[PDB]
């Protein structure tokens, strides 16, 4: 892409793109999609030790952002752009992953339902890194509780995922930009 | 309503009526008696530090523009053009010496003046008196060590004078730490909750965080982790409470200095703070040096929350009376390494921010408490906030306010509320006045 | 509105004003006048027979839980913590000796107690009074034959009385059968519509089955099914239509046992109640026994319906004026093999629960004739319940209540609006008793 | 509000309080001395050319069903059923000679009359008179060149005479083209925008176009594109403005015939109207014949817009302070090539319809203007429409009504909102006239 | 899984996990996602005889469930845990069926709107019917009408497909939990 | 189809049904859902140029209906049956990719933030037309802006690709009967 044209379009948006136009292997975006229905699969039954133990590995950096609505035009203001919702070593996910699963966790009972909708799943190899996967996804994330409550989530995954303990490709970097500004969810407590 | 007559509040804050909670014409009424007359949180000197630099924010649901002026003051305006009334601001932060408006292309300063109109000449010719046509102003914007408050009532007291008893307290962290930044931005998320709910809890609330946030607590790694689930009660001398005049108050807790940041920032966090406390004792004296490193849980009256130490910044901003939009920032003290800093933000979010693990422990307790205020057999209830009620004192020698020399209790939800009552009753500041001449021996009662 | 002097019902509940299922004002003022002040379904014996068992029901907008004592009895209490008002109970159902809140701890007593307050020695010391602290208990709760109903009104008719004469109608299928069971849980689904809508629907309308339901009808195999496109009406004395003092009313429709239920049903249900009623001629008489096994569409006043035969057992949870909970049980014969009482659940949720075929057929007429009350046009537009005024009767030898000898008219819509119109201008029990000194005459009129 | 006294529009229309667009009660009382009072668009001929063709419209928030008649005329009727209240018609155009009630099959004619009734001898026997039990019918029906309007208040005058000074500019294109047609069906979207914004942005607001439509006037081609961007004034004499007793006014911009049509459509346009306006000279006179192929942005009092020459027809229908739901139509002459009809319409909705990229510049003016109107701020605040006044004429020898003789200005808001200010504090049509005696005196002070 | 470490997943979803973790055969998930496909365009031009007679076998059991709230720990309450949405065999979901195509079924006119977004499928043959496909699905399921009326539901599906007439795989059982318990969709008449 | 029997459906929607059940090939499924991501990745990213270069066939035909609500027995009236949302050619596209490029146009700033979520694709090369590509797929398409302004579509896609310039296919005709017909979304200014 030139962005110099595609006047909307971000640097790390055209760098992204270019990652899949590139080589694309079928059997590659067939496993990434196993992959990824797996881990929401997972996810959705709140088995988030299994989650953990099969599908995130240690070197694991687990960010989401909220970015600050700025001009299109801004060009002097620049303080951080954005805040961390998430963003998680897995010392940090496994803090979550406990919290969730405590007995006193009260906002657990009666227990909560998940379902994931996992859709536009590319794939590509790392050029440089041979082990390094780079996988895109968009996920719906619906979750209901309280018999009235319902939530959905949506957004665009940036992961890379590499083959870690017997050879079981984990996630090693998930990022998300999340796209709503003001959360109309109640809080953003789900793993996109 | 009559709001001059119905008691909402009893007598020494000792009960709320349960509809404070629910009643739409109470929060419409709110608007005009709490959130038009009070010091209300704008931002932070950290983020508008240049001219031309601007945010927006909301001051009850008015949305307004805080702009750094050219000779170093700031400013607030209403963010709604003077012609027909569109938003003139879309976006939450920038820098621009102007803003012009996207219905007919009005263009206003920084300083809100009024200073183009497309084709004035040959549409208005000279008859359109800009002069008058500016941004209508906050009247009133003050700063607490860079922390930027705004009050649409000119009336008003001073922003110190505001502050009372709570200023003694927050002092250590807020000017004789070097100074506090607000990192940015700010997480933001709606609850389905009065604005009230989260105010009250953090003014004053220390009882719930045991069985409240206890799989937070278990989990979550923190120094004061040993209240999981009640299974210990904190030592006597372990803290205290406090309130004041115009309703502002925290609580104390000794020594908190990492507050609920996980053992992953525990050693770093209490080596910085006790070097800090160790140079402070010379400066300030060993007391307000041990508050400096002591967690405060404080709400600065109406809506604005925080928890020093731990560097939860919070704005509970109105919506409707079910509904709040929270935003949270974190403070740094800008002497930290910028490496520590970067890890606190992340760590408060972590904790307290959209995805805050213990903020969402909060959730039910706060919105189902809240919309419990809108049913029928309800609203005529009482809400008890009479824990250590008949303990506090005032005019101690060591620590100013209403106090409750403990930990636990609920001297601070008695202050906010009676401050409540006295302004939902009365018509300005005169009458809030006239309404507190007595505030700190009714709440010392018995 | 002046509800004293409004007319909302016209004499004899010829009409009503179209506003009564659109107008928020008179949905708050029923609150008060008939869901605080009248008798409510709660649940049944069958789904909290242990101690120590509860459920969690709506009454109004209100939620209460329901609870198996130790001694056999059962007390409801508001589902709202005594300190700051949490909602105590997040689930529907279940089994313990007490309720802990999850705010702070404060933990009470499946009797509604303040049973322990966490802490209480070292926070409240001996200052808090306990005893003053239990669960806001509903004043009045009542079984008949096990369905188990509330009232928040002390000064209200025992239960049976305010059946009135509609419990005659009920008893052959309530007692003599042995005795009904409640088949949980509930569907729930939410529709927009006045509660009203339903509530008139089932107190009164066959009317509307052979048009309404013409799809269902034809398609869904019943017994009922020569009426699908109104190519048949029912024969002369194929039912009657009754109505009450207190509001309840029904239609009856002689001999349909099967009700609703598809040709699956249909040997097996008609084989049993037949048999059954010959049983039942010797005990309660012919006439009686008949009553048991003929198909009732209820409604017990204000917003609890049924379909007996069918099993269709229904509350209409109301919401606000254009938004209704609607709760779906199936009721069956305690002495039915389980096999049968399995295939009538599912058969029940089949017809009319959440993907009920027959149920989805009303939602329209509901929800469109709810939402159109709001419509300028036709707020102060009447509603006609007018067909078969001038030939009920009251005191015959045979059928109780005020009576139209008529499968199909709107006898029971009569009734019902003319207690509601009595409550809704009325202040008190007292006030509707003084209201409804002539109600059988007003109905029968002309 | 007392809307006897409160002033809510200032003398000659100058300003008005923002909580117009907010203001919920204001809305409630707008259904009634707006809505209910004035004429409003229901369809075309060309929609409904056929006996027994029906269409369903909103008249403000009530739905009525209008319907040709055998006799060639048209009569509308509430779309509720006379019985008890179900919507009668749930699609939005067909053709029959009657409609049956889905709920107790209740069967009206086309001419509102209740024609059957299911087992009404057997139900009913003789005694419903069903010459009283008539759809619910408009009192007043009539025609402007094949454009249907409707007024629920029989003693409104004649749309003629309420069309005013409006009428003269209409009619070259309404009548002396030889006929429009009305393209349907229109696009339907909701936006959060109260029903005035848009109303005067279309009946007055020339001033917004180069800015508010910078980006569809460069990229979409059109006869307007000089003033993307403000970068060009038109020049003198370019356009005029104008209003009228009843409220409807709009604004004239000379020759623009091919309006915002991207440059695909402007040379046949330009050559069709230039056609026409030739033979048209013969017949009306030049000024007529121009006016003819000159685009009109008009309203219709209340909440009828259009843009002639675009072909653009817009129906504003109210449904809260803060929600309208916007119809969108083609008009189109009917000696067009069939094919240059297709693309006009298509056109229209190209820019204009539901992703009419022209329309989408408007909508955040349109909804943070009307959504700030709520905001406590903002309600007492005065939102501007000065520009022009002291210029503008009453009784102009060539161009009647009171007139702007520039073409932006708001001299059209002026008197949209004189006539709306003197409809909402009166309670009758004779009232509106007694306070309109003086209103283009009003309009032309200074 | 080990559902004594993993404490929120139930014994019945830990169950289903196995059996798709276990021999993993893409071109049963790529014949498992055209079978779904189809369904769902004869659902969403509600072909309903046509999906009667291609996709649902003589033998069929489909089932929704709506799960009563319970607290996490509870132990002793007993009583009946769902209710049946759904129950149906063959001939039950013909009269449904019926019902749809009815020409005075008054809430079809005018027609309603369906679209269908089917995602995360698994697939995975019995172990001990050699001939039962066992076939995991979600759904996101938008039914429109009425010009403003909007219903959108969410549900996993858990689907036994079999070979049937001219060796046409058809649906044997489905099973749903669906995840609301109080439905804000009007109603359930929709065909998950 | 039979339509006779299957009473609700239509003539088109039974012609659409036979082109996919025909001669099922899984690589040309394969290719389309390729397509058909790539595509929604650019737009997506707001990089429209991109998508107009890379996507979109000079003789393109791009076409949202919105259909009136009439009687399911309706029989007499003939008018008009829907209007164009869209109905767009190649110019017409670019017109509005220019609109949204433009740095006047105010409601793109601060930037809007797009996720598309593409599913159920089928794909059968025309019968007559060796080179015409037939694509069916669904699309949920969410849309947030200005911190809490959440718009949420919803759509069943008919689409024509063929191979154009340097043989990449080509979008050459989209059709879209839109589902609901009172938009609740503000506008449908987006590309479905
Ligand atoms: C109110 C709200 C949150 C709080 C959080 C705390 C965390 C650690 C120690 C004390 C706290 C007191 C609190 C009081
Ligand atoms: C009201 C609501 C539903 C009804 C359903 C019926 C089914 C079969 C026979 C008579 C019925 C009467 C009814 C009356
Ligand atoms: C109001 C609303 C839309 C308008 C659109 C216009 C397009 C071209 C030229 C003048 C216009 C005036 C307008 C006035
Ligand atoms: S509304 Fe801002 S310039 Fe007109
Ligand atoms: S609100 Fe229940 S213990 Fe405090
Ligand atoms: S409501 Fe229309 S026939 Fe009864
Ligand atoms: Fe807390
Ligand atoms: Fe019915
Ligand atoms: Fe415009």
């Amino acid at each position: 892409i030139n962005i110099q044209e595609d006047k909307l379009v971000s640097a790390h948006d055209a760098e992204e793109i270019l990652r899949f136009f590139n080589c694309h292997d079928s059997a590659l975006q067939q496993e990434a999609t196993t992959l990824l229905t797996q881990e929401a699969h997972l996810l959705d039954i709140q088995a988030y030790r299994a989650w953990l133990e099969h599908c995130v590995g240690s070197e694991v950096q687990y960010q989401v952002i909220s970015r600050e609505l700025r001009a299109a035009s801004e060009r002097r203001y620049k303080l951080n752009e954005a805040m961390n919702v998430y963003n998680e070593n897995f010392q940090q996910l496994k803090v979550r992953v406990e919290h969730q699963l405590d007995p006193q966790n009260w906002g657990n009972s009666p227990k909560l339902r998940f379902t994931r909708f996992i859709t536009n799943v590319q794939a590509a190899m790392d050029v440089n890194d041979k082990e390094l996967l780079h996988i895109r996804s968009n996920v719906i994330l619906h979750r209901a509780r309280r018999g009235n409550q319902v939530d959905v989530f949506y957004a665009a995954r940036e992961d890379k995922w590499k083959r870690g303990e017997g050879g079981v490709r984990k996630l090693v970097q998930r990022f998300v930009d999340y796209p709503e500004r003001i959360l109309q969810t109640h809080n953003l407590m789900v793993f996109l | 309503m009559n709001y001059n007559n119905k008691i909402l509040v009893s007598e020494s804050g000792l009960s709320q009526k349960h509809l404070i909670h629910g009643d739409e014409e109470l929060f419409q009424h709110e608007l005009k008696t709490i959130f038009a007359r009070n010091w209300l949180f704008l931002t932070h000197d950290s983020l508008i530090p240049a001219p031309g630099d601007y945010v927006t924010a909301k001051m009850g649901i008015d949305e307004v523009i805080v702009s750094r002026q050219n000779d170093g003051s700031i400013r607030a305006f209403l963010n709604v053009c003077r012609h027909r009334g569109k938003t003139l601001v879309s976006v939450e932060a920038g820098n621009a010496k102007g803003f012009v408006c996207s219905y007919h292309g009005w263009g206003f300063g920084s300083n809100g003046e009024l200073q183009s109109v497309p084709f004035e000449k040959d549409l208005y010719g000279e008859s359109l008196n800009k002069k008058c046509l500016g941004l209508k102003e906050v009247a009133r914007v003050e700063s607490f060590h860079g922390f930027i408050y705004g009050c649409f009532d000119q009336e008003a007291p001073p922003l110190m004078d505001y502050l009372g008893d709570a200023a003694w307290y927050l002092e250590p962290m807020f000017k004789h730490s070097g100074g506090l930044e607000l990192v940015g931005p700010p997480g933001k998320v709606v609850i389905k909750a009065n604005w009230k709910a989260p105010a009250e809890n953090f003014v004053g609330d220390a009882y719930h965080v045991g069985w409240t946030h206890a799989s937070s607590l278990r989990s979550g790694e923190s120094i004061f982790s040993s209240l999981a689930g009640n299974a210990a009660l904190p030592p006597e001398g372990a803290g205290l409470q406090m309130t004041s005049k115009y309703g502002s108050g925290m609580g104390v807790l000794w020594d908190g200095y990492s507050g609920v940041h996980s053992a992953d920032l525990v050693p770093e966090l209490m080596a910085f703070g006790g070097a800090k406390q160790e140079r402070l004792n010379k400066e300030i004296g060993d007391v307000r040096a041990r508050i400096y490193r002591s967690h405060l849980n404080c709400t600065v009256f109406p809506n604005n929350s925080m928890l020093t130490c731990s560097g939860v910044f919070k704005v509970w901003n109105p919506i409707d009376a079910n509904t709040t939009e929270v935003w949270t920032y974190a403070i740094v003290e800008k002497d930290m390494p910028e490496d520590l800093k970067r890890r606190l933000a992340d760590s408060v979010q972590r904790t307290f921010g959209p995805a805050g693990f213990w903020e969402s422990d909060d959730n039910d307790n706060m919105e189902t408490a809240s919309q419990n205020g809108k049913k029928y057999q309800s609203r005529d209830s009482d809400l008890l906030s009479n824990l250590g009620f008949g303990e506090d004192v005032y005019g101690d020698a060591v620590y100013p306010g209403v106090v409750g020399k403990s930990a636990i209790g609920e001297t601070s939800y008695r202050g906010f509320y009676r401050a409540y009552q006295a302004h939902v009753s009365s018509s300005n500041w005169a009458e809030f006045e006239h309404a507190s001449s007595t505030w700190h021996t009714e709440l010392t009662k018995t």
